[PDB]
């Protein structure tokens, strides 16, 4: 992945990416058949956040028992 | 010797107090402190013996 | 005026006193909640 920011435009002919866990080596994930949906990585990451900012704005917790 | 009725006190409270102006920085505010707080004893003196704290410190002080 | 009128009772002072003392409590718990780099408080 270090490998596609250092390419070229024409020089692409470097580019590739994915992972294997069987076989345990790295294959191209597109040619391989391992696809996840768009908004599956969008709505992970975009909630995500907001989950851990709001615990790291917390520095004060009040815990009030039962009625 | 030295003088008691909070006078050694007051002594060294104005004598602290002159020098915090010439320490500066960050210890300008403790030396004030120390100064200040030493000012309890002559007031908790008039307090006790029943006169104003401010104005037998302003009195003395002066 | 060595004698003076003597103030009899303490409790007032004594009550002023630990009064801003429960008061300045709360007015300290708050201090971290304060401006843009103030934190958010969980009840
Ligand atoms: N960009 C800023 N830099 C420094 N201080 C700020 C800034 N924006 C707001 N403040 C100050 O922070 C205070 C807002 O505190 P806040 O935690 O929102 O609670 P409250 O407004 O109820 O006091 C205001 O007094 C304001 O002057």
């Amino acid at each position: 992945h270090a490998a596609s920011q250092m390419a070229k435009p024409e020089d692409r002919s470097y580019r590739n990416y994915g992972l294997d866990l069987i076989r345990g080596k790295i294959v191209d994930e597109i040619h391989a058949g391992v696809l996840e949906p768009t908004i599956s990585k969008v709505k992970s990451l975009k909630s995500a956040l907001e989950a851990c900012v709001a615990i790291l704005r917390i520095d004060t917790m009040i815990t009030v028992d039962p009625e | 010797v030295v003088y008691g009725g909070g006078a050694a006190e007051v002594t060294m409270s104005l004598a602290v107090s002159e020098e915090a102006d010439k320490q500066r920085g960050i210890d300008q505010y403790a030396f004030r402190g120390f100064a200040q707080a030493l000012d309890t004893i002559p007031m908790t003196l008039a307090e006790n013996s029943g006169l104003d704290p401010i104005g037998t410190l302003s009195t003395l002080k002066s | 005026p060595s004698n003076a009128t003597f103030k009899n009772k303490e409790k007032p002072q004594e009550v002023r006193k630990a009064n801003i003392i429960a008061a300045r409590s709360v007015a300290d718990a708050i201090r971290t909640s304060l401006g843009p780099k103030g934190m958010d408080k969980m009840i």
